[PDB]
RNA sequence: UUCAUG
RNA sequence: CGCGGGGUGGAGCAGCCUGGUAGCUCGUCGGGCUCAUAACCCGAAGGUCGUCGGUUCAAAUCCGGCCCCCGCAACCA
RNA sequence: CCGGGCACUCUAACGGGACUGCCCGCGAAAGCGGGAGGAAGGAGGGGACGACGUCUGGUCAGCAUGGCCCUUACGGCCUGGGCGACACACGUGCUACAAUGCCCACUACAAAGCGAUGCCACCCGGCAACGGGGAGCUAAUCGCAAAAAGGUGGGCCCAGUUCGGAUUGGGGUCUGCAACCCGACCCCAUGAAGCCGGAAUCGCUAGUAAUCGCGGAUCAGCCAUGCCGCGGUGAAUACG
């Protein structure tokens, strides 16, 4: 949008947890209008969580989102001559989107073959610190903060 | 690629269908054939009387062919015999009881299908074109109407480049549904081509 | 030996609907000049006369080895088509309002010259100029 | 998929009926 | 060739597959409607004039 | 255990393992396993040899297959290239035959696009 | 297709049955390509019509359950 | 901030 | 007239190592860009490796020798 | 399904309702930021609507039409062919390239529609397309009709595969005088390319994208994956 503020679509609260992070994760899992299969995948994923680790069905996921949550992310700005790749800090209302989208991409590329166990082995390794999603976070926080030299463009 | 037809834009509201009858899929095409052929008889052969519209109805085998004429003196006849022969003509192409009700207009300049025909008669009578336009709008305003606009399309004045001339006095609110802008269109079939006279007459609103 | 030639103004004048690689029957010597580049199509097309095509009005120089064996240089040379194509174009001249103009005279692997004919429509790019003020106002004074 | 003519969804996409998509 | 074909649409003493319907006001052989019998163009210019009952500019 | 020709499947379900035999597809493999009488979902790494030959006696003796079938398909093609029927011609130059457009498509009967074309 | 008809013509059938009268000539110029090769009535070369001219297909026993229009190919560039 | 012509 | 030097893609050239492993730029064809041509970007493809005869398992590679092209000489009288 | 009956959902008319209407902050006023109530908010969301005119835009091949041209042919009728050809290139789409996926079974859940020479329920026969009877419907009453995706629990097990369904052969059913050029389906073989795509590029700001089916038009059949509509599930993001 260009004119107005373009306020965000208010989500739903989830059913079994009553949380708002989990519904955005349902949405990022959801492929081609299939939410009844996507949230099904997530609840099988927390079932695999309760099977493997003696933790809450939500705590490992929320801590995975926090431990994949970026702060400094790099955005391109053409400033004449060579388009610089300026770092900037991120609003948490975009950090949540970047975090959940990275979780879904790394979980779908993750070399397990079944739906909810990919997310299981991804949320375990992201809450630990050794997953593909937190690898991508460290990748972008090493693109920025080493690309800090052009940070004087706040735009 | 603009300006949709201001009868059919109104048509649901503020304006009647000019032919109103009914039947389903069985006899709609078959009614429409005779409903077009009656008009092809009339509009070709009643033009001297200057017919505006042919309101065609049928409840059950009672074809009301009520026409709207400025001067019924050559669509009725002296005491009435052209009406008789025209009803025996209307019996020839549909066998039904073709009750032909000629009905005169209340001012023959507030009716756009006859103002546009009058401009077409002027063009085919080789008159001055924009003089005819700025005269026809002025005759409409002296008859008394809220606003007029006579668009006359190309090949105008015997030329080769084909510009479109037009003139207005008053307001012609086309985009307003409640406006009741009557609309008339008439070809002009002179030597230098087809001059397409249009005329909008903004009657009383609402 | 000559490269592809050019019907310059006809390429830049007539709309080429489709082409034919026609043929020319040279009437005895008008060869080396067309093999060296002496050809100018200006004021020429390919016209039928009731049975067959002649490339009309094409100027080619008589060759200077023929000190007195020269040829009338701008003539109508006997063009070559197929027979169904020939009567096809013979019909199409009266069907669509065409003009049959050459595009080039290019040579093939038999070492022969073929005149690449092509159809016309006119490609009417000529601007009929809009009326100046001193005629529009006297037309308006007529309109007064 | 759907361009196949010998399944359920491949027959429901073509619309018709068969051994693979029967009539009740 | 359309004054031939607007009567060839009338006459059929041959096979009954060649009874393609042709338009009524004009002579178009495409988009002729199994309703009215006008083609799409004659349908548009009659629905805008108001010579078809019940028809109306649609918006749903 | 090989079935027909030499075509041996292993470690797969039998009712699509029969499909690797040419001339048997999914439908015949559904049919002529329970037709002889075999549970059609027994993995052929464990198929009883008496059931293998009770299957093979229906595979070979009933319908024609790889070789005697394949060769009749090819003989049908060579018979179609006879004097010039329209389906044997265009087998003769590989174009398609049952109503395929070929203006842009037909890359599975033609090739490898030989892109030698183009105007100026 | 077409299991409820012999789908042969009222003039090609008459001509081949009349030309099978104890053996006869060979010329039969058809226009209707749609008719089949008349089964057990093979042998006489038929001039089928692809539009440009009549191609004279000599009909054989390997071509019996086909149509006559397969042997009048309608285009160039095989 | 680049970049030639109809 | 005698030496020595080349011949390699449409053209200009790398080359090719005792011989087996062939390419580079532009040009080309197709696309992408563009209102359209340039330019640029992406996919490939193209060569009897001067003919010929030679030893070789095998030649573009090495040995001759012949035709075009280049660079040299052709001096003392 | 009725016996009692219309409560409702609905249907389609007629009405109301939403206007800055209220109140506060800012503001010269217009109006803006917010709140409350309301079902709804600040054009409530979509349609139809597209000015003076430009592109000498497109259509003489929808029609009308000035002009020129054909008038035993450029007109007219028919048979057959072509409009479908194919070395390639392009545009728009469709399916794909799978395990969130595919196959079989079973049970749900729509609106929009459309039908007397039509829709065909329900039987019988044929695996099936369809075929032979024949119910109902002049259609909120009968039919197309199955909805699909979903869900259920059984299979497949990361495999060019139970992915894919192009191709080619065979057996056929319907329409139609006629399926060879060139129809649609059915069935059985066939099982290829294709393992997410170059440089570039497009679509989308809310029931939208995406995915899923359904209907209609023209129509004998049909080229339909197109178009026009209908609903099912239903996102991410818009810092700027
Ligand atoms: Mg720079
Ligand atoms: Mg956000
Ligand atoms: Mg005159
Ligand atoms: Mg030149
Ligand atoms: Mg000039
Ligand atoms: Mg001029
Ligand atoms: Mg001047
Ligand atoms: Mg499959
Ligand atoms: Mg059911
Ligand atoms: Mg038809
Ligand atoms: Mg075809
Ligand atoms: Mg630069
Ligand atoms: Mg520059
Ligand atoms: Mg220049
Ligand atoms: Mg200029
Ligand atoms: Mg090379
Ligand atoms: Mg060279
Ligand atoms: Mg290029
Ligand atoms: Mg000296
Ligand atoms: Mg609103
Ligand atoms: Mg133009
Ligand atoms: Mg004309
Ligand atoms: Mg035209
Ligand atoms: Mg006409
Ligand atoms: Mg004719
Ligand atoms: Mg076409
Ligand atoms: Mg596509
Ligand atoms: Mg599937
Ligand atoms: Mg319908
Ligand atoms: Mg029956
Ligand atoms: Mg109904
Ligand atoms: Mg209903
Ligand atoms: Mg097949
Ligand atoms: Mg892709
Ligand atoms: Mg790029
Ligand atoms: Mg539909
Ligand atoms: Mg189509
Ligand atoms: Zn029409």
């Amino acid at each position: 949008a260009r004119r107005r503020r373009a306020e965000v679509r208010q989500l739903q609260p989830d059913l079994v947890y009553g949380d708002v992070l989990v519904t955005a994760f349902i949405n990022k899992i959801m492929r081609d209008g299939k939410k009844n299969l996507a949230a099904r995948i997530f609840y099988d994923a927390c079932k695999i969580i309760q099977e493997k680790t003696g933790q809450e069905p939500l705590k490992v996921f929320k801590q995975a989102v926090e431990n994949v949550k970026p702060r400094m992310e790099v955005r391109s700005r053409r400033v004449g001559g060579a388009n610089y790749q300026v770092p900037m800090e991120v609003s948490p209302r975009r950090q949540q989107s970047l975090a959940l989208r990275w979780l879904v991409q790394a979980a779908n590329q993750r070399p397990e073959r079944r739906a909810a166990v990919r997310i299981a082995h991804e949320l375990m390794d992201a809450a630990e610190g050794k997953g593909g999603a937190v690898k991508k976070k460290e990748d972008v926080e090493r693109m920025a903060e080493a690309n800090r030299a052009y940070a004087h463009y706040r735009w | 690629g603009n300006k949709i037809h201001p009868i059919g834009f109104r048509l649901g509201i503020t304006r009647d269908w000019e032919s109103r009858w009914y039947a389903g899929k069985k006899q709609y095409r078959h009614l429409l054939l005779e409903d077009q052929r009656i008009r092809g008889l009339l509009e070709k052969e009643l033009y001297s009387a200057g017919l505006a519209r042919v309101d065609i109805e049928r409840a059950a085998d009672n074809v009301a062919v009520t026409v709207h004429v400025a001067k019924p003196g050559v669509v009725i006849g002296r005491g009435g015999e052209r009406i008789r022969v025209l009803r025996e003509e209307l019996a020839k192409l549909t066998g039904k009881n073709v009750a032909l009700n000629v009905q005169e207009v209340q001012n023959p300049n507030l009716s756009a299908p006859l103002v546009a025909q009058r401009v077409a008669e002027q063009i085919e009578r080789r008159f001055a074109v924009r003089r005819a336009i700025k005269q026809a709008v002025q005759r409409v305003m002296e008859s008394g109407a809220k606003g007029a606009k006579v668009i006359v399309s190309g090949r105008i004045g015997g030329a080769e480049q084909a510009r479109t001339e037009w003139a207005a006095q008053g307001r012609v609110p086309l985009h307003t549904l409640r406006a009741n802008i009557d609309y008339g269109f008439a070809l002009a079939r002179t030597t230098y081509g087809v001059l397409g006279v249009k005329a909008y007459i903004f009657l009383g609103e609402v | 030996m000559a490269p592809v030639l050019e019907n310059r103004r006809a390429r830049h004048d007539y709309e080429i609907l489709e082409t034919y690689e026609a043929g020319i029957a040279l009437k005895g010597t008008e060869v080396k000049s067309l093999r060296a580049g002496k050809v100018d199509f200006t004021g020429s097309f390919a016209r039928f006369e009731d049975g067959e095509l002649y490339l009309e009005n094409l100027y080619i120089a008589p060759y200077e080895k023929g000190s007195y064996a020269n040829v009338d240089p701008r003539r109508k040379r006997k063009l070559l088509l197929h027979k169904h194509e020939l009567r096809r174009l013979l019909g199409k001249v009266e069907q669509k309002g065409l003009t049959l103009v050459p595009l080039k005279i290019y040579f093939n692997e038999r070492g022969y010259a073929k005149v690449l004919l092509g159809l016309a429509r006119g490609k009417k790019a000529y601007e009929k100029r809009r009326e100046d003020k001193k005629e529009a106002v006297r037309r308006a004074l007529e309109e007064l | 998929g759907k361009g196949d003519r010998r399944t359920r969804r491949g027959k429901i996409w073509r619309g018709t009926y068969g051994k693979y998509r029967p009539r009740k | 060739a359309r004054k031939a074909l607007i009567e060839k649409a009338k006459r059929t003493p041959k096979f009954k597959v060649r009874a393609y319907t042709r338009c009524v006001r004009c002579g178009r052989a495409r988009s002729v409607y199994r309703f009215f019998g006008l083609c799409r163009i004659c349908l548009r210019e009659l629905a805008h004039k108001g010579q078809l009952p019940g028809v109306r500019k649609a918006s749903w | 255990a090989r079935i027909a020709g030499v075509e041996i499947p292993r470690n797969k379900r039998v009712d699509v393992a029969l499909t690797y035999i040419y001339g048997i597809g999914k439908a015949r493999a559904k049919e002529a396993l329970e037709k002889t009488g075999i549970n059609p979902a027994t993995r052929v790494k464990d198929l009883t040899e008496a059931e293998v030959v009770r299957l093979r006696e229906y595979v070979e003796n009933t319908w024609k297959l790889e070789g005697e079938l394949r060769a009749e398909v090819a003989a049908n093609i060579k018979r179609l290239m006879d004097i010039g029927c329209y389906r044997g011609l265009r087998h003769r130059r590989g174009l398609p035959v049952r109503g395929q457009r070929t203006r842009t498509n037909a890359r599975t009967r033609k090739g490898p696009r030989k892109t030698v074309a183009g105007k100026k | 297709s077409l299991k409820k008809g012999v789908f042969v013509d009222d003039h090609l059938l008459e001509k081949v049955l009349e030309l099978n009268a104890k053996g006869e000539k060979r010329l039969i110029k058809t226009w209707s390509r749609r008719s089949t090769i008349v089964p057990e009535m093979v042998g006489h070369t038929i001039a089928v019509y692809n539009g440009k001219q009549h191609v004279p297909v000599y009909i054989t026993e390997n071509m019996v359950g086909h149509k006559l229009g397969e042997f009048a190919p309608t285009r160039t560039y095989r």
